[PDB]
RNA sequence: AAAAGGGAUCAAGACAAGUCAUCAUGGCCUAAAUAUUGUGGGCUAUAGACGUGCCACAUUUUCCUAAACAAAGAGAUGCAAAAAUGUGAAUUUUAGCUAAUCUCAAAAAAUAGGAUAAAAAUAUACAAGGAUUGUAGUCUGAAAUUCGACUGCAUGAAUAAG
């Protein structure tokens, strides 16, 4: 079996190049991201749904107030932090209607986005779906730049200074022998 | 606790607002600016961390007097679909100082660990590299922790 | 009785009680989209309540083959109803021989 | 805390009894003997006041009624060392060398 | 039906009203889950215990409960005779 | 004190001395004390005389104590009566809530009869 | 602090949009069931049936 | 207005096979 | 000697101070706290065995440093990976070692 | 995936699935003595970034057509489409309709074919005793 | 009849009411083992408002520690059974507070502030270090040591006639 | 890093050890019945007594408040967010995910404060405890009576560490 995939890594394999074609990125006008399942010759009833998602400011025919409307219709379909409206559809027996119904219901969430009856500005957007999360990052305090090598320097002198003129003046406490001279004076009875 | 609803109960069997109270209305009223003590003097509140509920309404109010003050134009809100403010705690606390208290500096650390080793409760060499130890381990100066680290403990 | 095929289409272990629980299942299919509509008008308090008693009285007259709740699981190769498991349709006793054999794909002793 | 330990033999003191023989113990041992008769006597002792303080506060107390002399451990240190000076003797009693040098 | 909102239980029954002063045989049933509904308040039933039926004559505080609770199906236990 | 002449020591909560009045509980007890305006930790020997007499006269009105256990003893007899299931279990002191009789039914013999102690 | 009945303004245009039903008082309706998918030919599907021999 | 009719219409004799 | 443990401080973080001194133990016994600044990021496990794992952290990170110091860390206890785990539960036993009563007639 | 030009990243191993049974050793009373089973899955990820929609369905047939036994595969397929998805779809008809010419052959059947019965109604059930039920 | 195995059936003087609750409240100021400290000062009425004076430690006058432990200033929670002479840290937010506390005064102006902070940072304290500065100023100090009596429903309470609001008589009165 | 640990495995033989009620099988028996099908009942009975478990008998416990830290496993015979309603069980309605992606899902003890004491034995101070029973509900299901699991209110047994 090894010889056999050999066999096909090495004469045809490379026949595959010959019907190849080149990624090109996707125009302005493209603005939809479709998600197909294959479980590649089984049966599975999760082969059926159709994801998409788009990005409220790829519509570049609403304005402010039309694409605030539309986060609000889509309701928690709408992701804050990346702002996406992700949305799915399993509700027919193929996958060709299952993207239909999205490519109709998009059609309708921006017709409704249009609609001047009301604007929902009174309103605010709802985020209470979303659980934002909180990340944390290395301070650019401590980063050990030539700069703040001058700083620790000045710190760490300062510092020996000030138990040197405790020192020489008699004056750094010592819990350890404070005690011990206490006890060794006759000052406890 | 008294920037919330009380546990008392009215004969209706209806919870009573802590500002309801005839003492508690009077520091509100002077805390706030009501009431005005003519010959001045000064009306200073302070929380507490042990046994203390949440209020999003004092905590919020806090948050937007440290931002005014600091100079930043945007300050914090409400959140529009919350229901757990209270109208009367903003207004009490609209126009009120604050003093955010923090760990001690390492010069008042020294201080104070040489009042405790003076005393015989810390057998310890007051120094410069002992001083920083525990202005690390009180959270960078926490008064309390300090103490938990140096007198309540189990070496001495 | 009425609902045991004349001709015998199992394959597996059968047995009295395997062959009456098969006949539970055939007739639960072609009766379910009719027990789910009863058990709509009974929940659906918008409707008359006539309407209702109707439903739950027609629902008690439904035969007991019908019923989702009389179906068990059984062993396809001991048919038994203790002690099964949905994912191999065997008792733990038969899952184990047939585990130990390599007849059960990708099953093996756990050791940790 | 005691300076010896009793470990009976089972059935050499003649009509069922043990025979007693004392044993010294190291420091783990005679401290955990020691402080655990403490525990024993401040369980039993009778609530006084409340808050975190109690058992700890108890401990300490019959901690300073032993440097004092005046604690019921006393009595039960001097009681196992009677034993020991009870049974002095039977490190080399008869039974013990006899188990089976008498077929 | 525990819940109060989906109605009793109700169980097809041939609970058809007497002619005035007609002889009418108690009802026979094995229906011991059937809730006793105020429409048949002093008819005679019998009830079926397992083995026995035994005869029942509904009342005004019945309504509610069901028929199998005024049917013994086990019998006491004694020790001895 | 006395309160519906039951006597009640000084050091004692009128939380719990109205909370020892068979049908009274924790609910009940909440509002009668902030009808008139008692903190729930109010001790006996601080209630003021004219509150005294006061809870004694909402007392009454409310059924209490006999009252609520001729409720309770009808309807246990009214399960006797029409000759239920439960009726025999109460009459022959059995569990009467559907449990295994071949051990652990102490508190059953003790307790169910056709006179509940309440 | 959005009044209630302006928010089921917004609430309804949803369900228009997205065809759901609108049941603003939690009126028992029974759609549960509706909801619930058929496993009958799953469960039927259990006992091989009698092949070649 | 009467639901009782149900019960007795329903009541086919002979429903459960013999008695 | 800012020490930072998952961007709260260490009195912030631990409520415990046997497991505040267990963090920084590496810096601790060789005098040297008051020299570095710690920022950590833990995950999974519990309070001490979160304080344990860190110092096996800055014990390590301290050596790229000042790589003569493995000696007094060695003698500190810092270096050594304590491999005790949760043993698991096994059939017919209650907990892992501890079993079910016997009942001998 | 080199050869057709797709950049593949990967194997990224993902966490193995280990599903767990305990039995008794014997088919009766001795229940003091038992044993545990398990299944482990071990599954890899190939991400394929920047790859034309078309040339990534061959990569993917050319796989199935190859595929080696004991292995089973799952693909998500990710592309970008203009609004307006139904009209699209409308005049791709033609499109399709001459690719499908020489392979109608597969499909033959007598006229009208009465044992389909309901068309829509047949492919629900069909697949679902393909699949095994579900 | 039950004739299984059943066990048979079979102290000091209790405290005074208010003892238990008095035990885990008193507060102790001294210790007759810790050392006397060798240059503790004292306290003068302005010292909490000088800025040399941050980072010392400063023994509180006799007369204010009956004071300040007549309105309840101190806590069980703090440590301050474990020194002799009761001494508190004059830190940076101890000249700030103290030095508008001495304009305000002054000038008949009221300041308002809150103090917030983390667990144990020292609120408490530092009301206690304005407290101190009031009794030697010749101020009137009105405290409320914990807010948690007046809303937690453990004191009387009765309504005032015609008007929302509700006394406090116990309270008041102690 | 290291003085590591655990799991599986553990023979022949004996105990005529267990299983002819998984399966399989020799002999012997039933064959209008010792076979097959439904409704209801029973396997859930209860004098005495024996086994394992849970929980409680307050002072290192329990109760109240607060802005900490897990792992593993489950969801195509389905896990269900958010929102709204209800004191509560739960309901209304479905976003997403058939999964290192989405959901179950929240860790608890702890840490730190706070409350309650003649905290049961002197009847005007009956502690902690949550069994038993009454009643009104909810969920699953033709169906909850014999005979289910949870929720509210009320009732408040023994129990001094054996
Ligand atoms: N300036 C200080 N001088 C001396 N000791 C101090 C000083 N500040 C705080 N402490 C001590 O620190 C510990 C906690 O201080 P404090 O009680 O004031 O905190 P807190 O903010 O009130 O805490 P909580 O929010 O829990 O009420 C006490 O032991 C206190 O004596
Ligand atoms: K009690
Ligand atoms: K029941
Ligand atoms: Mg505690
Ligand atoms: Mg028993
Ligand atoms: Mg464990
Ligand atoms: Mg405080
Ligand atoms: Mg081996
Ligand atoms: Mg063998
Ligand atoms: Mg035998
Ligand atoms: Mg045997
Ligand atoms: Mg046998
Ligand atoms: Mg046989
Ligand atoms: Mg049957
Ligand atoms: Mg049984
Ligand atoms: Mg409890
Ligand atoms: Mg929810
Ligand atoms: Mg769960
Ligand atoms: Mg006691
Ligand atoms: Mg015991």
């Amino acid at each position: 079996e090894f010889r056999e995939y050999a066999r096909i890594a090495v004469w045809e394999m490379p026949l595959l190049s010959k019907y190849a074609k080149p990624f090109v990125p996707p125009t302005s006008e493209e603005v939809l991201r479709f998600r197909y399942t294959t479980y590649m010759g089984e049966f599975h009833p999760a082969d059926r749904k159709v994801v998409v998602e788009f990005c409220p400011k790829d519509l570049r025919d609403l304005s402010e107030v039309q694409q605030r409307k539309l986060m609000k219709l889509a309701g928690p379909r709408y992701n804050p932090e990346k702002d996406i409206i992700k949305m799915s559809c399993e509700k027919f027996e193929h996958q060709a209607q299952n993207k239909r119904y999205l490519g109709d219901l998009i059609e309708k969430m921006i017709a409704a986005a249009k609609d001047p009856k009301d604007t929902f500005e009174d309103i605010p957007l709802d985020t209470r779906h979303h659980t934002f999360t909180k990340k944390i990052s290395f301070p650019k305090e401590w980063l050990l730049t030539e700069e703040r090598k001058k700083e620790l320097e000045a710190a760490r002198q300062q510092a020996l200074l000030k138990d040197a003129e405790k020192v020489v003046q008699g004056a750094l406490v010592d819990g350890a022998d404070v005690v011990k001279q206490y006890l060794e004076s006759g000052a406890a009875e | 606790h008294i920037m919330k609803v009380s546990d008392y109960r009215n004969p209706a069997f209806e919870l009573i607002h802590s500002h309801d109270l005839a003492l508690v209305k009077l520091f509100t009223d002077c805390l706030s600016g009501a009431t005005v003590m003519p010959n001045g003097g000064a009306v200073l509140g302070a929380t507490t961390r042990g046994n203390s509920p949440r209020s999003a309404s004092m905590e919020l109010a806090i948050a937007q007097r440290e931002a005014e003050k600091a100079g930043e134009k945007e300050v914090p809100q409400r959140d529009p679909y919350s229901k757990k403010y209270d109208d009367r705690v903003e207004a009490v606390m609209k126009s009120v100082e604050i003093l955010r208290l923090k760990g001690v500096s390492k010069t008042e650390a020294r201080g104070l660990l040489e009042y405790w080793a003076a005393s015989g409760m810390l057998k310890k060499r007051v120094d410069e590299s002992m001083v920083s130890e525990k202005w690390t381990l009180s959270g960078n100066g926490v008064v309390g922790e300090m103490e938990r680290a140096s007198l309540l403990t189990m070496k001495a | 009785s009425m609902f045991r095929a004349k001709k015998l289409d199992l394959g597996c272990f059968t047995n009295v009680r395997v062959l009456r629980d098969h006949s539970k299942r055939k007739a639960f299919l072609e009766a379910e989209p009719e027990r789910q509509a009863l058990r709509y008008v009974i929940r659906n308090t918008t409707l008359p309540a006539r309407t209702r008693a109707v439903a739950q009285l027609q629902l008690t007259q439904m035969h007991a083959y019908t019923r989702p709740t009389q179906i068990r699981n059984r062993c396809i190769l001991g048919g038994k109803s203790r002690g099964i498991l949905r994912d191999f349709k065997m008792t733990r006793y038969n899952f184990r021989m047939n585990a130990l054999m390599g007849n059960i794909p990708g099953v093996k002793k756990a050791s940790w | 805390a005691p300076l010896i330990k009793m470990r009976g033999y089972k059935g050499l003191a003649g009509g069922g009894r043990s025979l007693e023989v004392p044993q010294p113990i190291p420091a783990r041992q005679r401290r955990s003997t020691a402080f655990k008769w403490i525990l024993d006597v401040v369980n039993k002792k009778p609530s006084k006041g409340s808050g975190r303080t109690m058992f700890a506060h108890r401990v300490a107390e019959e901690i300073v009624a032993v440097v004092e002399g005046r604690s019921s451990v006393w009595d039960k240190r001097m009681l196992i060392h009677k034993l020991g000076t009870a049974n002095r003797a039977n490190l080399n009693s008869p039974a013990l060398q006899l188990k089976g040098k008498r077929f | 039906k525990r819940s109060v909102w989906k109605g009793p239980h109700i169980v097809p029954l041939p609970i058809q009203r007497p002619e005035p002063g007609k002889k009418i045989a108690p009802i026979r049933t094995q229906a011991r889950s059937a809730t006793i509904l105020p429409n048949f308040v002093g008819l005679k039933f019998q009830v079926h215990n397992g083995k026995d039926y035994i005869d029942l004559t509904v009342t005004e505080e019945m309504v509610g409960h069901k028929l199998g609770e005024f049917s013994a199906t086990r019998k006491p236990f004694i020790w001895g005779k | 004190v006395f309160i519906l002449g039951v006597n009640f020591n000084e050091h004692k909560l009128v939380q719990k001395a109205l909370e020892s009045f068979y049908g009274l509980g924790q609910q009940a007890s909440a509002r009668i004390l902030a009808k008139y305006s008692i903190h729930p930790r109010a001790k006996m020997g601080t209630l003021p005389p004219k509150i005294v007499t006061a809870l004694t006269a909402e007392l009454s009105t409310m059924t209490i104590e006999n009252d609520a256990r001729r409720l309770v003893l009808d309807n246990i007899k009214r399960l006797r009566d029409m000759g239920t299931y439960r009726g025999r279990r109460h009459a022959m002191g059995l569990p009467v809530r559907g449990q295994q009789t071949r051990n652990q039914i102490a508190n059953a013999r003790k307790l169910n009869k056709i006179e509940r102690h309440g | 602090s959005v009044p209630r009945a302006r928010l089921l303004q917004l609430v309804k245009a949803r369900c228009e949009l997205f065809s759901t039903t609108f049941n603003p008082e939690g009126i028992r309706t029974g759609n549960k069931i509706l909801r619930q998918r058929l496993k009958g030919p799953a469960l039927a599907t259990y006992y091989p049936r009698k092949n070649v021999g | 207005d009467s639901l009782t009719d149900l019960i007795s219409g329903y009541a086919t004799e002979n429903m459960n096979p013999g008695l | 000697g800012e020490v930072l443990v998952n961007g709260k401080t260490l009195a912030e973080y631990f409520g415990r101070v046997h497991d505040r001194e267990s963090a920084v133990w590496a810096l601790r016994a060789t005098n040297r706290i008051d020299k570095y600044n710690v920022w950590v990021k833990v995950e999974g496990g519990g309070t001490t065995g979160q304080a344990e794992a860190i110092t096996l952290a800055i014990a390590k990170a301290l050596l790229a440093h000042e790589p003569a110091l493995k000696p007094a860390l060695r003698r500190a206890g810092c270096v050594t990976r304590d491999p005790r785990k949760v043993e698991r539960k096994k059939h017919g036993h209650v907990k892992a070692r501890k079993m079910p009563t016997w009942v001998k007639r | 995936a080199y050869y057709l030009g797709l950049p593949a990243f990967g194997p990224v191993p993902l966490p193995r699935m280990i599903e767990r049974w305990t039995v008794p050793k014997s088919h009766f009373i001795f229940k003091k003595s038992q044993e545990n089973f398990e299944r482990v899955t071990l599954r890899r990820l190939i991400q394929i970034k920047d790859g034309h929609p078309e040339t990534v369905q061959l990569w993917l047939a050319f796989l199935q057509k190859h595929a080696y036994y004991g292995i089973g595969m799952k693909a998500n397929v990710w592309e970008f489409s203009k609004l307006g998805v139904s009209k699209a779809m409308d005049e791709s008809k033609s499109e399709v309709e001459k690719l499908l010419e020489t392979r109608w052959e597969h499909l033959s059947h007598v006229s009208d074919m009465k044992g389909v019965g309901n068309f829509e109604d047949f492919l629900a059930k069909e697949r679902l005793r393909i699949s095994g039920g579900r | 009849q039950k004739l299984r195995f059943k066990k048979t059936k079979k102290s000091g003087k209790p405290p005074l009411p208010g003892e238990r609750k008095a035990y885990r409240k008193k507060i102790v100021l001294s210790n007759n083992n810790a050392l006397p400290v060798p240059g503790l000062e004292t306290l003068r009425p302005n010292d909490l408002a000088k800025q040399d004076n941050v980072g010392s430690v400063k023994a509180l006058p006799e007369d204010v520690v009956d004071a300040l432990r007549a309105m309840e200033a101190f806590k069980p929670t703090q440590c301050w059974g474990i020194f002799r002479q009761p001494s508190v840290l004059i830190r940076q937010e101890t000249v700030d507070l103290t030095k508008k506390m001495k304009a305000a005064g002054a000038d008949g102006k009221t300041i308002r502030m809150v103090i917030e902070g983390n667990r144990v940072t020292g609120k408490s304290l530092l009301l206690l270090q304005a407290m101190t500065h009031a009794f030697m100023n010749d101020w009137v100090v009105l405290h409320i040591p914990e807010a948690q009596e007046l809303t937690t429903a453990v004191t009387e309470y009765a309504p005032i006639e015609n008007s929302p609001l509700w006394t406090q008589p116990t309270y008041t009165l102690k």
